[PDB]
DNA sequence: AAAATATCAT
DNA sequence: ATGATATTTT
């Protein structure tokens, strides 16, 4: 900022004016704008050099919003650490960024990238038989590290329980800890002989995502983020196959554990001799020299009370050293107790796979020092164009609340407030009409409802099935399998159990009469349930995602806050004030005033 | 046995790292080289063309968006308009190969509206079956029989398939076509075909340049436009003769009268100079005394073919220029490397690039030559 | 069928 | 800190 005349309207911009820097002569070619103060990056995807720019920016930046034309990126310390990790240096990053920038990079930005691009590889952590040695080839630097009281060629054994403490501490200190494991060199750990089946073929983006993890030829821990239905299961299977070591899979739910077992079997050469599932249904353990063990977070994470039969298997899990560990649905690892899974199980390489890297609290960033940096990410819109994930036309139906119903809403307390608008008679009519209309088109409809009471009430009235916690595992699986392969049972209701980590290609439409409090994770996960429809490549096909809300209620506030993640990724919500053809429906629930009054009394009697 | 993942990262950005006016001139000169050679080849102004279109399963392919059938039909409409504008005296007929048989869709006549309407109706028809060159050629051979001898028989097959299912020996038809002096032009769509090449070569006195296969959507229009112009005739072939014709006079009448051609009430028409019968439109054979009625303008349109304007040669940069502005349109020649001046040989007057294209495509007389007093 | 511990949101 | 919902065990 020198020899620059402030603009007359510069007051409109609160010190964010960047007119002092002059536009480059070749600005018509460069696709990037760099904001000095905020560090934001504006990228034009319709200009030359778009494709490789997007790949480069994603590597060095964490995407914020990616609409059709203008992509908004941001640079953070964690993003820079991930970039330098995958075979990159400050010299290359600076040259590329300056080359692609429509305007010269400010000195403030240059300092930010420079600082965090030099600490890559000073401190290393390795795992011997069952003892963790935080060693390094050089001897002088570690001596400085050891002097610190927080931690407690040089190699020293560190307490297994306190491993997380040092990992965070290394992040706090200038030098962050690196997680690399040369699976080719070490053969002491028994090797599992497995390879992808000849029929199987890796998709382009799946190949690229796995390439980043193995860019240097050695496996490195990290998190791979792909849209729901992208195929993270196959990415994990391929990652396990290439390492050729023992692999342990931790999964959110037992139903998904079965999916991993089947998916693993369908897409690799492994035989049942080397597969064992440590789930509630059965505690079978593999006796082979090495193999795959798939379990769930609750079983491994549990500390106080675990049965002796489960204890023996858990001791078996903790006994042998493992080569690979897949943390499926890694968005719940930062939970209070699930963090112990990483520490208890000793694995050289840990890979996290999730579709929605979102968490209400500030614990999402902790993943960078529990598993590894965010290695790769994919655009939801980009995959939709390629035909890998079915297109969805999201909508947010506005259901007005009737006067009799609304008056009781105001007087009631907050906790009782939820049940008034969830059981809105107008909302009930909207749900019935949408289901009837979309059932005519031969479309499978899944109706999520977090409120169990409302879920059951809607299901009983509509004569349709439902799944939630009380339902046993056998019944839940039977409904899932039946709904997939039976014409009569075209629609099934669900609850919070089915929100995340379930595969069902048949589902194409989707509704939510009720939902949990404002939380972007559940919205994205529920939307992803219908993003893998098998009939996604058919010409002129569009899946549907309906969100029923009550006007003037707190649900409107939550719904707007509950779809922020989808808006950032690219999805757009359309407001449907009027549903055409609803009046002509011969039968509508709670049409008569007496029925509405009876329902109001019934719902009020709940509390 | 390591996979491609372990090798390295692609590093796409590494691939990208950080004279036109003369190029256009030399490119124009290379293109102008093909136009340098031009001689007044004798061409048959009067012609009868039978347009054969392939409507078979091969048309359902999406090589030409939206489908081959749609693009061929659409460009056929344009060809019909262009063909009858450049050649007013000529007559045309339309045939289509469908369901393994040749189906006639419009009788050979000289009315462009009838042919345009026939093609428009074919739009909805869904192509199916296999094509049959022999059936189309046999039907075309019959159609070109009543045509007068002085007329030059012509067949323009738009073939799209790769195989032909005929009921008989197609080689006999090729010999028969040569006997009747019928020249066949084939516009293939996918790849060369042995029979198609033989048919064109045999009927065109051994010339192999009458069988063309396009390479993209754009090239199709150029191939269609080329067939509009009349074809040259060989020295050995003789068809010199006179044709009786008359020029009727437009007549204005207060009360409508019956037309001899269509027996319909029309306010105006052209009175024949032999039988005084009125005809709605021109140029058509008189319905009563069967002498082709035409206006002087119809003959005029074809004069430029007989005596084409000689191509212009770009002046060398070293040599001096006649003037600083274009003779015709008075547009200053840009100062620029290589002078962009073209002079006509006969009158030696420079012209601009816009005039050079205009004076040889739309306007068929050099402005300088007419201005020169003899 | 009842207990007890986690998780996710106020 | 509390209330729902879910999961695991006895
Ligand atoms: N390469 C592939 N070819 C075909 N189908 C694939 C491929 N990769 C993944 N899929 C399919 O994608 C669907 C969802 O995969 P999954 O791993 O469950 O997704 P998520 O990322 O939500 O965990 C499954 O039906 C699976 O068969
Ligand atoms: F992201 Be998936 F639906 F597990
Ligand atoms: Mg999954
Ligand atoms: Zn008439
Ligand atoms: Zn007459
Ligand atoms: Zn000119
Ligand atoms: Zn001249």
């Amino acid at each position: 900022p020198a020899d620059f005349v402030p603009d007359s309207v510069s007051g409109m911009f609160r010190s964010h004016d960047f007119s002092y820097l002059r536009l480059r002569p070749d600005h018509a070619s460069r696709p990037l704008w760099i904001s000095p103060s905020d560090g934001r990056i504006i990228l034009e995807s319709f200009s030359p050099l778009a494709e490789q720019a997007q790949d480069f920016l994603v590597t060095i930046a964490e995407p914020i919003s990616r609409p059709s034309h203008i992509h908004e990126y941001k640079i953070t310390a964690y993003s820079l650490y991930a970039a330098v990790s995958v075979g990159l240096e400050t010299d290359d990053i600076i040259s590329v960024l300056d080359r692609l920038s429509k305007v010269p990079v400010a000195e403030s930005i240059i300092n930010f990238i420079k600082g965090a691009t030099i600490s890559y590889g000073k401190v290393k952590l390795v795992i011997k038989h069952n003892r963790y040695f935080v060693e390094t080839t050089q001897a002088d630097i570690l001596q400085m590290l050891l002097n610190d009281s927080v931690i407690g060629v040089h190699s020293f054994e560190i307490a297994n329980e306190s491993v997380e403490v040092v990992k965070k501490r290394c992040q706090e200190i200038d030098y962050p800890v690196l997680e690399e494991y040369d699976f080719r060199n070490d053969h002491r750990n028994p090797d599992l002989d497995i390879d992808l089946k000849p029929s199987t073929q890796i998709r382009p983006y799946q190949e690229k995502s796995l390439s980043k993890m193995f860019g240097n030829g050695r496996a490195r821990s990290g998190i791979i983020v792909l849209p729901c239905g992208a195929g993270k299961t196959l990415v994990g299977i391929t990652a396990a196959c290439t390492i050729k070591k023992s692999v342990i899979v931790l999964c959110t739910s037992s139903v998904s554990v079965m999916q991993w077992r089947q998916q693993f079997l369908q897409w690799c050469t492994l035989q049942p001799e080397n597969c064992a599932v440590f789930t509630s249904d059965n505690k079978e353990m593999f006796q082979t020299e090495s193999g795959l063990v798939v379990s769930t977070y609750s079983m491994v994470a549990n500390t106080r009370n675990r049965s002796h039969d489960s204890q023996k298997v858990m001791d078996f899990l903790t006994g042998r050293e493992w080569g690979f560990i897949i943390l499926d649905e890694v968005h719940v690892v930062p939970a209070a107790m699930f963090r112990r899974v990483v520490s208890t199980i000793a694995a050289h390489a840990k890979l996290g796979l999730t579709a929605t890297l979102v968490r209400e609290d500030d614990k999402i960033g902790d993943l960078n020092f529990l598993i590894g940096p965010k290695l790769y990410e994919a655009n939801w819109m980009e995959l939709s164009q390629k035909g890998h994930i079915a297109n969805v036309q999201c909508a947010e139906v506005w259901c007005p609340m009737t006067a009799e119903f609304y008056q009781e809403y105001l007087r009631e307390t907050a906790r009782k407030r939820m049940l008034l608008y969830i059981m809105n008679p107008t909302k009930f009519q909207a749900c019935q009409f949408l289901i009837q209309y979309h059932e005519r088109r031969g479309d499978k409809i899944i109706v999520f409802s977090d409120n169990v009471y409302a879920l059951q009430e809607y299901a009983l009235k509509m004569g349709k099935p439902f799944i939630y916690g009380s339902t046993p595992q056998q019944e839940r699986m039977n409904i899932l399998q039946n709904f997939q392969y039976n014409d009569q049972i075209n629609t099934i209701f669900l609850s919070k159990v089915g929100d995340t980590s379930i595969d069902l290609p048949e589902a194409t439409c989707l509704i939510q009469i009720s939902s949990h409090y404002g939380s972007r994770r559940q919205e994205a996960q529920r939307l992803g349930r219908i993003l893998r429809a098998k009939r996604r490549n058919d010409e002129g096909f569009n899946a549907f995602f309906y969100s029923l809300v009550s006007k003037d209620t707190q649900e409107m506030y939550y719904s707007t806050k509950r779809q922020a993640f989808l808006v950032d990724q690219g999805y757009a919500f359309k407001v449907i004030t009027h549903l055409h053809g609803m009046e002509n429906i011969p039968n509508l629930a709670y049409a008569s005033p007496r029925e509405r009054r009876e329902l109001l009394q019934e719902v009020l009697l709940k509390n | 046995g390591g996979y491609a993942w372990e090798d390295e990262i692609k590093r796409s950005w590494d691939l990208v790292k950080v004279a036109s006016l003369v190029a256009s001139i030399v490119e124009a000169r290379k293109k102008r080289t093909a136009k340098k050679n031009i001689t007044p080849y004798q061409r048959g102004i009067i012609r009868s063309l039978i347009l054969t279109l392939d409507c078979s399963e091969a048309m359902l392919e999406k090589d030409l968006r939206p489908n081959r059938h749609a693009m061929i039909i659409q460009y056929a409409i344009d060809f019909v308009h262009e063909f009858f504008d450049q050649n007013p005296i000529s007559q045309m007929g339309i045939i289509i190969m469908r369901n393994g048989l040749a189906q006639l869709v419009s009788q050979v006549s000289g009315n462009p509206q009838d042919h345009i309407d026939a093609l428009k109706s074919i739009r909805k028809q869904e192509p199916k079956g296999n094509p049959s060159l022999q059936n189309a050629l046999e039907m075309a051979r019959g159609l070109l029989l009543p045509v007068p001898a002085h007329c030059t028989r012509e067949v323009l097959i738009v073939f799209g398939s790769l195989s032909t299912t005929d009921p008989g020996d197609i080689h006999q038809t090729i010999d028969s076509l040569v006997s009747e002096k019928i020249r066949v032009k084939v516009l293939g769509l996918s790849a060369q075909v042995a029979i198609c090449k033989e048919l064109c070569k045999a009927t065109n006195y051994g010339d192999e340049s009458f069988y063309k296969i396009l390479l993209d959507e754009t090239h199709l229009k150029e191939l269609f436009n080329e067939a509009v112009t009349p074809l040259p005739v060989n020295k050995i072939n003789k068809g010199f003769t006179l044709v009786k014709m008359g020029f009727p006079t437009r007549i204005f009448e207060d009360t409508p009268t019956f037309c001899s051609c269509h027996s319909k009430l029309v306010y105006g028409g052209y009175f024949c100079p032999n039988c005084h019968s009125k005809v709605c439109s021109l140029p058509t054979v008189c319905p009563c005394c069967d002498l082709m009625l035409i206006l002087s303008t119809h003959l005029a349109r074809s004069y430029h073919h007989l005596m084409p304007l000689k191509t212009f040669a770009e002046v060398p940069t070293t040599e001096k220029f006649r003037s600083e502005d274009c003779f015709s349109c008075q547009s200053r020649f840009p100062i620029l490397l290589t002078s962009s001046r073209y002079r006509c040989e006969d009158c030696k007057q420079e012209f601009c690039v816009d005039c050079d294209v205009f004076i040889h495509e739309i306007l068929h007389n050099c402005p300088g030559c007419e201005s020169k007093p003899v």
